[PDB]
């Protein structure tokens, strides 16, 4: 019988407003970005990046990002998030054999929560869009190498790339939010 | 007719709905505002009698759930947004320190607004602050103090557990 | 090599500057040159502007600035008795943002009473489009006092303070940080007298 506060508006239906959806997406993305920064730190205070997602071309300056069509921004956020599920799976398996293990499991879970929301928002504004294949890190076996050094460099590349992509995902979601609703 | 009593979520990751007998086997079904597929309660056990528990596998903050209880005579359909039914845990790490002389009260969360009280109690809405100053209290008395918190669009958490402190004689 | 280079900063996440410190030179005049390499482009370029940011500096305008990329920077020194290059400095502009202080600080009062502080980000930082994201802290205290009280306000540009002691005058300052950089200096103080 009861409904949520905002459904207290004329439209006969009752869907979550687009504004509320973008709010939730940017705060989840903000959270993953904090976690990634934490892993980057803890790892640098105890032990050239060539990220596998570099093949996905992105706008890296303000002029160009602001000019990007909304259809392409969505596509870039969704494939970047899809691309990290496997590498994280492999990392978590290695670290399972302290703190790293715990944040790795959380970011992997929240990245899946976040892509779900980004697909819902995308299908709401552009019905019938389809998402294409995303890149793979083939050298991900190095995270379990018996050689101590090659292993340390594997994790270095992993946390720093994870930090950079969390940051792009969050900036692109803020741009779309400011453009399609309210900043 | 059966009626839905209340649904609650402690962390936006899982939630539980409770109901009250109609007058009989009780079942609970739902659907999402999005699609036209119907579903049945995924668990009548872990939350005790007359309830339905939704684990992480069945909880989403991206859609509205349309819930209805049946008795064999449906109930009035209920609309749920997991982000508006959060009822947290009391604030934690409550510390009290004496500092002319005022009581410095400090806590940590379990954004949120807060409320502290000290003795028939003197309530103090504190907003988003996580520290609070209280002046002009009685010298030579033990004081009881508790805290509460509430999400952006939630329900109040129960009162924390008492902490005491004594104002200099 | 001797000459050193360790610090670079960006005020807006659109441009940036680096500085170098000369080393052993033996008393003879030495000419310095900065050259750099950018991730993704196998090319070495020369510093694009040695004037704008002053002596022993290099300024990278918007045409030369891209984030989410590591720049490899080295400083070279040459005199009639030899040449020496610094160790390479690895820098990702994404993490060297150090903004200017918040501006336009205003205090308004409020039955029950409370203080409502309001302010805005530096003009240079583009928060309106969502390119830049900022975090804020406010600190206040009575003029006749020795300790400040700090409150972290997240992304909000206004805050409601509830535990101010009636009768006194209060001083308030604010500061901001990008999501991942350095805190700015504290803004200039504003005053208010509680009812």
């Amino acid at each position: 019988a009861q409904h949520p506060p905002y459904c207290r508006n004329q439209p006969g239906k009752c869907q979550i407003p687009l504004q509320s959806l973008f709010d939730r997406a940017t705060t989840v993305a903000n959270y993953n970005s904090k976690l990634a920064g934490e892993m980057v730190n803890r790892f640098d205070e105890q032990y050239v990046i060539n990220c596998h997602t570099s093949s996905i071309t992105t706008p890296n300056s303000k002029a160009e990002a602001i000019n990007t069509e909304d259809k392409i921004l969505f596509k870039l956020v969704i494939s970047l998030l899809h691309s990290w599920d496997e590498p994280l799976h492999h990392a978590v398996t290695e670290l399972a054999n302290p703190a790293l293990l715990t944040k790795a499991q959380e970011i992997k879970e929240k990245a899946k929560v976040l892509v779900d929301g980004v697909e819902v928002i995308q299908k709401r504004i552009h019905p019938g869009e389809k998402n294409e294949p995303y890149p793979v890190w083939s050298e991900q076996s190095s995270l379990t190498s018996q050689d101590e050094n090659v292993r340390r460099v594997a994790f270095y590349r992993l946390f720093h790339c994870l930090h950079r992509d969390s940051s792009k995902i969050y900036t692109y979601l803020r741009i779309l939010k400011c453009r399609l609703t309210s900043c | 007719k059966p009626e839905i009593h209340k649904c609650r979520s402690p962390d936006k990751e899982t939630f539980t709905c409770w109901w009250n007998p109609g007058t009989t086997n009780y079942s609970l079904t739902y659907s999402k505002e999005g699609e036209k597929t119907t579903y049945e309660c995924p668990d009548y056990k872990t939350s005790g009698p007359n309830s339905c528990f939704f684990s992480k596998q069945y909880t989403s903050i991206w859609k509205i759930y349309i819930i209805t209880v049946n008795a064999t005579s449906s109930s009035d359909p209920l609309y749920v947004d997991v982000t508006y039914i959060v009822e947290p845990e009391p604030p934690r790490n409550l510390t009290l320190e004496v500092k002319k002389t005022y009581l410095w009260v400090k806590w940590s969360p379990p954004t949120m607004e807060y409320e502290i009280r000290l003795k028939e109690w003197e309530i103090h809405f504190t907003g988003h602050q996580t520290q609070f100053k209280v002046f002009d209290l009685y010298p030579g008395q033990k004081y009881l103090v508790q805290t509460r918190c509430k999400p952006d669009h939630g329900y109040w958490s129960r009162w924390s557990q008492e902490s005491s402190v004594e104002m200099p004689n």
